[PDB]
C-alpha cells in the first residue's frame, strides 16, 4: 500500500495569497511507460462529492483555472493556489493514482485568514417545555469570530464543569470569513434545580479579557 | 448529460447488510469503470474498489474484500456496492464515481448510519432573547438519523442564521441549535418561527419563539 502523506493539515491564506499544499507518497508515482506521475488532486466542499483539479500531478482538468497549478515528481508533489477566493475554501485531497490500492492523503483544510474578530457571547437557560422532561440543556453562542480556535468553559454556581458539555462550529463563513459556534451543557432537572448561577466564560485572542454570560434560575 | 443518481439513505444495526445503487446516465455504460468510494464524517477519503462493467474487472481494497461485493446491472445501466456485516467504523457516505482521473463524475453520495436507534422526530424548544442585536433561536434536540433542515419565517428570514452542525449524543441521537440575531426593536413587532423539517420521519415543526 501507498500512504499519501499531506502537509499541513489546514491552512489560513488572507484573500488574494498564495496557498501551498504538499504531498508525499511512500513510493515513486512515477510511470516508466510514460513518464508521468500518476497524482491527482481533488477538491471536495463539505457535503458535496469531490471535483478533480489536477492530474498526471501538473494537468488541470478543463474548466480549472490557472491559479491552480500542480508541481513535484516522483514522491514529492505540489499544489499551488495563487491569488486565494473564498470559492477556494474547502479539502483538499491528493491521490495515488499509480497502483492498488488507489490511496488518498488524509486532506489539507483551507480557510481564509482575516484579521482577529471577537466573538459576540449570548447565554440561554433551558426552556420550561424541556424542563418537564428531565433533562435540561443550557446553550451558550460564541457568535461570528475569527480564528476558530476558542475555550468555552461552563460554570454552576462557580464549579467548572467537565464531561458535560458538546461542542458545534460552523464552516467559515463565505462573505465575512467568521466562525460562530454552541456549546450546549446537559443537566439533569434535577441538577439543574439544585444550582443557581450559570455561567459561560469564554477565552479567544479577539478579546483582551474572557467574556463570562451568566444567569441565575429562575429569574 | 451525465449523471449518476445513487438509491436513498439508508440505517443499518451493527452485524446487517446495505447494498446501495448507482444508476448511470447520459454515456455507454461500459465506457467507464465505476469507482466506489466512502468518507466517514469528519475524515479523509477511502477507495473501496472498482468494477469495470464491459469486461468484469472487479478490483478492491483488502480493507474491504470479502466483506464488500460490487455487482453491475448491465441491462439498467447500475452499478451496486453491497457491504456485510456492518460496524461503526462504516457509518459514511458513500460515492460511486466513473473512471480514475479522465471522466469526472461523482454520484450525490448515500449515507450509511450504522446505529439500533429508531427514527424520530426532534423536540424542538425555543432559546428565548434574553449594542441593539438580540439573539435567538431553536433547540432541535434527539432526532434520528440526520439530516434535519432548518429555516426562519418560511424562508423569509437568513439574514444572521447560523444553523450548527449536528452532535451525536450519547443515547445516539442528534441534537442541534440555528440561531439568528435581530434588532432588539423588532421583538415586540415581529414574529420569529422556526421552521424544522425532519424528512425521515415526516415530521414539520413550527416553533414561534418569544420574548
Amino acid at each position: 500500500d501507498i500512504v499519501m502523506t499531506q502537509s499541513p493539515d489546514s491552512l489560513a491564506v488572507s484573500l488574494g495569497e498564495r496557498a501551498t499544499i504538499n504531498c508525499k507518497s511512500s513510493q515513486s508515482l512515477l510511470n516508466s511507460g510514460d513518464q508521468k506521475n500518476y497524482l491527482t488532486w481533488y477538491q471536495q466542499k463539505p457535503g458535496q462529492p469531490p471535483k478533480l483539479l489536477i492530474y498526471w500531478a501538473s494537468t488541470r482538468e478543463s474548466g480549472v483555472p490557472d491559479r491552480f497549478s500542480g508541481s513535484g515528481s516522483g514522491t514529492d508533489f505540489t499544489l499551488t493556489i495563487s491569488s486565494l477566493q473564498a470559492e477556494d475554501v474547502a479539502v483538499y485531497y491528493c491521490q495515488n493514482d499509480y497502483s492498488y490500492p488507489l490511496t488518498f492523503g488524509q486532506g489539507t483544510k483551507v480557510e481564509i485568514k482575516r484579521t482577529v474578530a471577537a466573538p459576540s457571547v449570548f447565554i440561554f437557560p433551558p426552556s420550561d417545555e424541556q424542563l418537564k422532561s428531565g433533562t435540561a440543556s443550557v446553550v451558550c453562542l460564541l457568535n461570528n469570530f475569527y480564528p476558530r480556535e476558542a475555550k468555552v468553559q461552563w460554570k454552576v454556581d462557580n464549579a467548572l464543569q467537565s464531561g458535560n458539555s458538546q461542542e458545534s462550529v460552523t464552516e467559515q463563513d463565505s462573505k465575512d470569513s467568521t466562525y460562530s459556534l454552541s456549546s450546549t451543557l446537559t443537566l439533569s432537572k434535577a441538577d439543574y434545580e439544585k444550582h443557581k448561577v450559570y455561567a459561560c466564560e469564554v477565552t479567544h485572542q479577539g478579546l483582551s479579557s474572557p467574556v463570562t454570560k451568566s444567569f441565575n434560575r429562575g429569574e | 448529460q451525465v449523471q449518476l443518481v445513487q438509491s436513498g439513505a439508508e440505517v443499518k444495526k451493527t452485524g446487517s447488510s446495505v447494498k446501495v445503487s448507482c444508476k448511470a446516465s447520459g454515456y455507454t455504460f461500459t465506457d467507464h469503470a465505476i469507482h466506489w468510494v466512502r468518507q466517514a464524517p469528519g475524515q479523509a477519503l477511502e477507495w473501496m474498489g472498482h468494477f469495470s462493467p464491459g469486461n468484469t474487472d472487479i478490483k478492491y481494497n483488502d480493507k474491504f474484500k470479502g466483506r464488500v461485493t460490487l455487482t453491475v446491472d448491465r441491462s439498467m445501466s447500475t452499478a451496486y456496492m453491497e457491504l456485510s456485516s456492518l460496524r461503526s467504523e462504516d457509518t459514511a457516505m458513500y460515492y460511486c464515481k466513473t473512471s480514475t482521473f479522465f471522466f469526472d463524475y461523482w454520484g450525490q453520495g448515500t449515507m450509511v448510519t450504522v446505529s439500533s436507534a429508531s427514527t424520530k422526530g426532534p423536540s424542538v424548544f425555543p432559546l428565548a432573547p434574553s449594542g441593539g442585536t438580540a439573539a435567538l433561536g431553536c433547540l432541535v434536540k434527539d432526532y434520528f438519523p440526520e439530516p434535519v433542515t432548518v429555516s426562519w419565517n418560511s424562508g423569509a428570514l437568513t439574514s444572521g442564521v447560523h444553523t450548527f452542525p449536528a452532535v451525536l449524543q450519547s443515547s445516539g441521537l442528534y441534537s442541534l441549535s440555528s440561531v439568528v440575531t435581530v434588532p432588539s426593536s423588532s421583538l415586540g413587532t415581529q414574529t420569529y418561527i422556526c421552521n424544522v423539517n425532519h424528512k425521515p420521519s415526516n415530521t414539520k415543526v413550527d416553533k414561534k419563539v418569544e420574548p
